[PDB]
RNA sequence: GGAUAAGUGCUGAAAGCAUCUAAGCAUGAAGCCCCCCUCAAGAUGAGAUUUCCCAUUCCGCAAGGAAGUAAGAUCCCUGAA
RNA sequence: UUGGCACCUCGAUGUCGGCUCAUCGCAUCCUGGGGCUGUAGUCGGUCCCAAGGGUUGGGCUGUUCGCCCAUUAAAGCGGUACGCGAGCUGGGUUCAGAACGUCGUGAGACAGUUCGGUCCCUAUCCGUCGCGGGCGCAGGAAAUUUGAGAGGAGCUGUCCUUA
């Protein structure tokens, strides 16, 4: 007989900044926070997460040759319809899909996936419109 | 027997300025040149003596210890005396002159060819045969003169067109 | 970086100073009035909106009145919009006649092309047909659908539907003669659109 | 049950490992990961069970 | 060119220099120009 | 136009020289991404401006509900671009 | 491809060749870029980067192939149930009818040959082309758009001048 919290959750607003880190390990512990797996009242089905705002996403880094290698493949449905985009292409043209697509794979799939995915947003530069909620500052474990 | 382990000296008229982490500006009579280096390298400047030191002996530090010296060695030569590269053209109808700064090539084509000294580099034309590009940066003066050779590379049957000062051209004897 | 809009009538055949006869449309553009000057500081882009027809009383709506009546000239039926003009030349309410154009420049023409209704996969996509004899019961049909194994038909194979009606542009046309005293533009070529249908008349990128 | 004990541990700096390996040496305690969460929702008393194992980590 | 996987220097004055990830033979003779890959 | 592929380059070590390299740069193709044109906010991330209509009558304690309207639209009817 | 193995299919998976609609790979036939050449020049040979676009019209053959005629800048190869028969044709083998040669005393045979021979269906679901009705879009309604995102188009020869 455990406690299954359902919509009685004090949600939260954390901000994780993107100064110079690797977007795998910067999406790593954000994705646990997007479901709130750090929170002690974790039910696995009623979205116990909290909202995450990322600032300065275009200034995020990659070791190795991944600035040129990791081609981001999207596909149409029309025949022969792949559209290749490299990393530096995603980096400078528009990077507001460059951390979203690195977390869309990392949030679990289903109807609850997109429901948790609405809690995410990413702003290029130092916009942070969001002056009405008192957002907090979070620092990752590494 | 090493490139990097000896020293460099400031003879006169040169104020090498250790300014930032790596941006070191070198001023003087021919020009005022700047260069960013790698932050692991440590370059200390004595009384008109230039010393370059690396932290360890690694695959990184073998490469950078010779280059950062030799680039500064080139920055000494450009600020003190500069650089110049002459270009002799060979042939019959081949000729060249300037329209102010713009080098005009009446070389072999159905059109003239324009060359722009973009970053303030002296292109001195003593005659229709010889053209001298004079400046301060080997990565600029050597860079521009190569693209001048890219306008008309020499051919091994009759060596014609753009050619360096003592450029020994391969000779094919095709009948 | 300009443009007015008018109403197609039909072809003529006009002489141009030689034996050279030119196919000529008759575009009449009663003098268009700018209804709103959209700025980049609030709308996020640089554009302008024309207007063209003499609306009646009963035709107009009240929101079509209050949009006009700021620069109160007249309610006008058709509203279109031109990205990328000189905004520094115009003000809200300025009457624009045919005086822009001459009889010698490269001129772009968009429009609303005609209709053909539900007519299918020969006239709608130009495809051929099977032979009309040698026992074949196949003609006028859209071809095979595809190979076996992908189990579906690919999005990009063509099929019967409703030909025409879409918006279609013809680039790099040219104006034969400018007759601005009846607000008439004469453009060299066949311009899409049926009788009494509306056409934007830009200046093309040569 | 186990990821809630993770979540109670990272507000204490510990792992799931250093709790359960700690509680085998803190006491020889039997706390049967269901009812470990029932102390988590009384978190003021839970960390006295946690930091006692942290002292028994060292 | 000569582009073949069994790159090896031919004459006395051939030099074997590794460029851009590949291994090249650069000599006086342009006929000696070999490159694996 | 932008960034490159093969090349073609400079500069320049490691490895006093040489070296189109590891740093630092420039070129370079009917390729690639925009530029051209059409489609497109159900882009559930549902955008953005322009004006109009305004906060009415009843339950109900509220929450909520219905029932006449505004702006406009429909049934319907003469119609074919 | 010629083939091995007999695993799915003999309570049926209709099989070659052309017509219809094309799509995909690159070991490229043209077009773009180049490197070397026994590259004078004009043609060329050869590897390399290139898949965006194109790839002719006929006589014979059931033809695929190939020969041939005539062009073209080029006449590419290969999939995709040797693509496509609930889209089409039935010439081809492979039904009985007929005949020739040979085999067999014989009935009859023959991937040897010749002549003639019914190709069925009204579309549930997914899939496409097109159109619409509802609600959504924390008020209702009227017009215009930014553009996420997609698609189409993306081939080139002769001649003039430099000469």
């Amino acid at each position: 007989t455990p406690m299954a919290n359902a919509s009685t959750i004090e949600r939260k607003w954390l901000v994780v900044d993107a100064a110079g880190k690797t977007l795998g390990r910067l999406s790593s512990e954000v994705a646990a926070i997007l479901r709130g797996k750090h929170k002690p009242t974790y039910t696995p089905h009623v979205d116990t997460g909290d909202h995450v705002i990322i600032i300065n996403a275009e200034k995020i880094e990659l070791t190795g040759k991944k600035l040129t290698d990791k081609i981001y493949y999207r596909h149409t449905q029309h025949p022969g319809g792949l559209k290749s985009r490299t990393a530096l292409e995603m980096r400078t043209n528009y990077p507001e899909k460059m951390l979203e697509l690195a977390i869309k794979g990392m949030l679990p799939k289903g109807s609850l996936g997109r429901q948790m995915f609405k809690k995410l947003n990413v702003y290029r530069g130092s916009e942070h419109p969001h002056e009405a909620q008192k957002p907090e500052v979070y620092e990752l474990r590494g | 027997s090493r490139v990097g382990k000896k020293l460099l000296e400031i003879p006169s008229d040169v104020t090498v300025t250790l300014n930032d982490n790596n941006t070191v500006a070198v001023k003087g009579p021919k020009g005022e040149l700047t260069r960013t280096f790698h932050p692991d390298m440590e370059i200390k400047v004595e009384d008109n003596v230039l010393t370059v030191a690396r932290p360890s002996d690694q695959k990184e530090h073998r490469a950078l210890h010779g280059t950062t010296r030799s680039l500064l060695g080139n920055m000494v030569e450009g600020v003190s005396k500069g650089f110049e590269r002459g270009l002799e053209l060979v042939g019959v109808g081949y000729r060249a002159s300037k329209s102010g700064n713009k080098l005009v090539l009446n070389v072999g084509y159905s059109h003239p060819v324009e060359i722009v000294p973009e970053e303030g580099i002296e292109i001195e034309v003593p005659s229709q045969t010889k053209v001298v590009v004079k400046g301060t940066d080997k990565e600029r003066v050597g860079a521009i003169a190569a693209n001048i050779r890219a306008v008309r590379s020499p051919e091994p049957y009759k060596g014609k067109g753009i050619r360096y000062e003592g450029e020994v051209v391969r000779r094919k004897e095709g009948k | 970086t300009k443009g007015i809009l008018g109403r197609k009538i039909g072809m003529t055949q006009v002489f141009a100073e030689n034996g050279d006869l030119i196919p000529v449309t008759v575009i009449e553009a009663a003098p268009n009035v700018v209804l709103q000057k959209k700025t980049a500081e609030n709308d996020g882009y640089e554009a302008i909106q024309l207007g063209f027809d003499d609306k009646r009383e009963k035709l107009s709506n009240k929101p079509e009145k209050g949009h006009v009546a700021k620069a109160e000239t007249a309610p006008k039926r058709f509203v279109k919009e031109l990205r990328g003009v000189e905004m520094d030349a115009y003000e809200v309410g300025q009457e624009v006649k045919v005086e822009i154009f001459s009889a010698g420049e490269i001129v772009d023409v968009t429009g609303v092309s005609k209709g053909k209704g539900f007519q299918g996969a020969i006239k709608r996509h130009g495809q051929s047909r099977g032979p009309m004899s040698h026992g074949s019961r196949y003609h006028r049909r859209p071809g095979s659908m595809g190979p076996v194994d992908p189990n579906r038909v690919f999005k990009g194979k063509l099929l019967p539907g409703r030909m025409g009606g879409e918006q279609i542009t013809v680039q790099n046309l040219e104006i034969v003669k400018v007759d601005a005293e009846r607000n008439l533009l004469l453009i060299k070529g066949n311009v899409p659109g049926a009788k009494k249908s509306l056409i934007t008349v830009k200046s093309a990128v040569k | 049950w186990i990821t809630r004990i993770n979540a109670a541990a990272r507000m204490n700096g510990l792992s799931y490992s250093r709790l359960m390996h700690g509680l085998k040496l803190s006491g020889i305690e039997v706390n049967r990961k269901m009812l470990a969460d029932l102390a988590v929702n009384d978190l003021t008393a839970f960390n006295q069970l946690a930091d006692a194992a942290k002292a028994q980590l060292n | 060119m000569k582009v073949r996987p069994s790159v090896k220097p031919i004459c006395e004055k051939c030099k074997v220099i590794r460029r851009k990830g590949k291994v090249m033979v650069i000599c006086e003779n342009p006929k000696h120009k070999q490159k694996q890959g």
